[PDB]
């Protein structure tokens, strides 16, 4: 005899406990559906440096229902975690990853260093320095196309043609501001269409059909 | 688009692409200064060359953007520094010899060992030994040997290298729109863009002499009081009318008269303001000294030391296993990395200098928000003055009583304040003539006023007249005694230390007005005053962005160095010294020599 759960626990340990993350200019997006989501495990990890749930309730997030659940993951410097927030202007937010000013959901980050700054680092993360326009909310641009300062012929890396992408150099000796920080953003959303994920207690509230 | 905006994105590329290159050089330089190895000298020099190469290439690209078009003044400063041609004006023949000489002089000074005339295998090095001899010995011959041997066996070898150092460095400065190498250093104090807050290269040279003229009377009575009290310590060797023999002063060069406090202490029976004995007897550690200095900055509201400071810094001699550069150094490596390298010994001198060097870091941490090319103090004196503000508050007997290095029932007195003020005057007032003469010699040598044949004559001609210190042994032009000091041999501006002292009391006067005070400028412990700390934070956060004259004006209320606060701090000592010299001669005779 076994206890059957028609909706398995949602894949939340996959995104957070993942071995490798992505550079901010190429952030990774995930859909969580056809499952039951316990957000208590997200609270129970006290190692999380920042748990900034704009909009929805922090600890009563578990006691809710949702339709569109998107999880975005990237790693940025500690002093740039503030730029991953509603209505904050900065090099990361303007050109790499922008949250809506009306955004509802949460931003989660932790210290990293242990894995993504290993002695003789095996990875290399990156970030975008220049762009013509500020990114609209939830927009991505992986363009490798060169940027011009004045009216410039940008076919060669030159005095005024600057390569748009730049590299993060994470070392143990770096300070907290210049140390890597792993950020996962949960983009909860509500749709008038039938719901997809609610929570453990609310298995029949809206998640099931 | 505008070239100004075109240059803004050029600097944005520069700032983001330069930090790692500068960080690698700083890491390698740290790994050599903490560990002397031929492997590290190559790695450090390679990273410096790559950093220098990045400077050369990005400088040439910066020449295209014209400064006259830019109207955002903070942008103008960043472009102006990057556009400057430094050693780039020199040819490969000139640059190599200039760097080969510069490293050679440093290695001679670092590896300088004087062997005992008997038993030549026994050699005494300036840092571990031969300074204890010059700071703890009362034997006239032992001090004479260490003073003469260093300036002969080490100094003479630096004479040929310094002559070519001057001519090559002058060619560098003269090429880059300067009169001499002295003008290259003198430009650090220049503002030329803002009305009312402007400055010039020569305004420093005239303000220094005007301000030093009002320090001479205080120095004279300090000189006479020290002279009389040194006369008892070294009988039959000092003239009651003549100058002071150089080797009988506090240190190897006469820079600081601090070690003379034991001989010249006014009231011995009063509890010692020199808490060096108290620290050792209470088992104070190197860690406690830097931890207590940390709590001082914390109390005024400034931040804790970063964990990279406590994890990565070197606060003790690593041992005979590995060599190290034990000159007190504050490191702003970048990337949020702040470290202090120091050969901390349990003495009051290292207790105060720990406050001084942590003051460097607090300034360094504050201007970290400013861009890379504005990541520096307003001028050289500002950085060295910030540390001295703390050591001025930390040296007060009340603060010493606070930390436990003085008895909990310590009762203040007229006598103790003279004991405290004299020790502070030996360190602060004593060095002012030494610094004024040393830079005036170098400034004139760079200008060529002093010929190569009259080098050593002028060095001791001015030392007698300005500083009141005489040569114990006659010296030829073969000797090169000015280069026997670390700062001259390692190509650092030295007038920063004179300007430092005048700023120090000017800041403290304002900081001790914000911190509601009652009495004089001494007994000014800004400890536990957040208002005093936040008044400094605003100055520290600006960095090089705002002009130094404006930065000084907002803090203290003046656009220039004012010698008045310094004299008020020592006014109780000046009046006491005059009475204590009623039956002593005040002044020195320029024609008395011990050898004569
Ligand atoms: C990550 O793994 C650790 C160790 O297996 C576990 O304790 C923790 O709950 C996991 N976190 C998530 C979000 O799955
Ligand atoms: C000193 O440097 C050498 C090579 O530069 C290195 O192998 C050694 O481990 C260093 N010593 C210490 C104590 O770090
Ligand atoms: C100069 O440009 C910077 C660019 O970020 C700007 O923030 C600053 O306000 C400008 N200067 C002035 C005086 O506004
Ligand atoms: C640097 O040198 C170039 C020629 O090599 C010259 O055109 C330029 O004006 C110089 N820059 C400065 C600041 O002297
Ligand atoms: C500074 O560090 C000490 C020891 O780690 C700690 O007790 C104190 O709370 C810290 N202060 C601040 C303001 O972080
Ligand atoms: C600062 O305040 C603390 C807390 O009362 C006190 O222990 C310390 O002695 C004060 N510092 C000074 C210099 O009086
Ligand atoms: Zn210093």
């Amino acid at each position: 005899v076994r206890f059957p759960n028609i909706t398995n626990l949602c894949p939340f340990g996959e995104v957070f406990n993942a071995t490798t993350f992505a550079s901010v200019y190429a952030w990774n997006r995930r859909r969580i559906s056809n499952c039951v989501a316990d957000y208590s495990v997200l609270y129970n990890t006290t190692s999380f440096s920042t748990f900034k749930c704009y909009g929805v309730s922090p600890t009563k997030l578990n006691d809710l229902c949702f339709t569109n659940v998107y999880a975005d993951s990237f790693v940025v410097r500690g002093d740039e975690v503030r730029q991953i927030a509603p209505g904050q202007t900065g090099k990361i937010a303007d050109y790499n990853y922008k949250l809506p000013d009306d955004f509802m959901g949460c931003v989660i980050a932790w210290n990293s260093i242990s894995l993504d700054a290993k002695v003789g680092g095996n990875y290399n993360y990156y970030y975008r320095l220049f762009r013509k326009s500020v990114l609209k909310p939830f927009e991505r641009d992986i363009s490798t196309q060169l940027y011009q300062a004045g009216d410039k012929p940008c076919s060669v890396e030159g005095p005024d043609c600057y390569y748009p992408l730049q590299s993060y150099y994470f070392q143990s000796t770096n300070g907290v501001g210049y140390q890597p920080y792993r950020v996962v953003v949960l983009s909860f959303e509500l749709l008038n269409a039938p719901a997809t994920v609610c929570g453990p207690k609310k298995s029949t509230h809206l998640v099931v059909n | 688009s505008t070239i100004e905006e075109q240059a803004k994105t050029f600097l944005d590329k520069f700032n983001h692409e330069a930090e790692d290159l500068f960080y690698q050089s700083s890491l390698a330089s740290w790994n050599y200064n903490t560990n002397i190895t031929e492997e590290n000298v190559q790695n450090m020099n390679n990273a410096g060359d790559k950093w220098s190469a990045f400077l050369k290439e990005q400088s040439t690209l910066a020449q295209m953007y014209p400064l006259q078009e830019i109207q955002n003044l903070t942008v103008k400063l960043q472009l102006q520094a990057l556009q400057q041609n430094g050693s780039s004006v020199l040819s490969e023949d000139k640059s190599k010899r200039l760097n080969t000489i510069l490293n050679t002089m440093s290695t001679i000074y670092s590896t300088g060992k004087v062997c005992n005339p008997d038993n030549p295998q026994e050699c005494l090095l300036l840092e571990p030994g031969l300074n204890e001899i010059m700071a703890n010995s009362l034997d006239y011959n032992e001090r004479l040997w260490a003073w003469e041997s260093w300036r002969s066996e080490v100094g003479k070898q630096l004479r040929p290298l310094y002559e070519e150092y001057v001519v090559l460095k002058n060619e560098m400065a003269r090429a880059n729109h300067y009169e001499d190498y002295g003008d290259y250093w003198r430009g650090d104090y220049e503002v030329n863009g803002v009305d009312g807050y402007d400055y010039s290269r020569g305004q420093l040279i005239e303000d220094v002499e005007h301000t030093f003229e009002e320090i001479k009377p205080l120095y004279e009575h300090l000189h006479a009081y020290v002279r009389a009290k040194l006369m008892n310590a070294y009988p039959s060797y000092i003239s009651p009318i003549g100058c002071l023999p150089a080797h009988l002063l506090g240190d190897m060069w006469g820079r600081f008269w601090t070690n003379l406090y034991s001989l010249t202490v006014p009231f011995g029976q009063k509890p010692n303001i020199d808490v060096t004995d108290a620290m050792v007897d209470q088992a104070w550690d190197a860690q406690r000294i830097f931890k207590e200095a940390e709590k001082f900055f914390v109390s005024v509201g400034l931040p804790n030391m970063t964990q990279g400071f406590w994890e990565n810094s070197m606060l003790t001699d690593p041992g005979n296993v590995q060599k190290a550069v034990c000159h007190p150094t504050a490191w702003d490596l970048g990337k949020g990395d702040f470290r202090i390298l120091m050969c901390t010994k349990v003495t009051m001198d290292d207790f105060l200098t720990a406050h001084h060097e942590m003051g460097h870091i607090q300034y360094d941490m504050a201007y970290a928000a400013q861009p890379f090319l504005l990541r520096n103090g307003a001028n050289e004196g500002f950085h060295e003055a910030v540390g001295e503000i703390m050591s001025l508050s930390a040296a007060t007997p009340k603060h010493l009583k606070s930390i436990g290095l003085l008895s909990p029932d310590f009762q203040e007195d007229n006598e103790t304040e003279i004991n405290f003020l004299l020790k502070q005057a030996l360190t602060i007032v004593g060095t002012l003539p030494f610094t004024y003469m040393l830079e005036k010699w170098r400034w004139m040598v760079f200008k060529g006023e002093i010929p190569k044949d009259q080098w050593m004559k002028k060095w001791w001609e001015m030392k007698r007249e300005i500083v009141g210190v005489v040569e114990p042994v006659p010296h030829d032009e073969t000797y090169c005694d000015p280069a026997s000091l670390f700062h001259v041999s390692n190509d650092y501006s030295f007038i920063r230390y004179y300007t430092r002292t005048l700023y120090q009391f000017q800041f403290q006067e304002a900081l001790c007005q914000a911190a509601k005070h009652e009495g004089p400028l001494h007994k000014c412990d800004i400890s536990n005053s957040t208002e005093a700390g936040q008044k400094l934070f605003n100055m520290l956060r600006l960095g090089k962005s705002e002009p130094w004259t404006l930065a000084l004006e907002n803090v203290v209320g003046a656009k220039n160095m004012n010698v008045r606060p310094l004299l008020n701090y020592f006014e109780p000592l000046f009046t006491w010294l005059k009475d204590q010299n009623k039956n002593s001669f005040v002044g020195w005779s320029t024609d008395w020599s011990p050898y004569a």
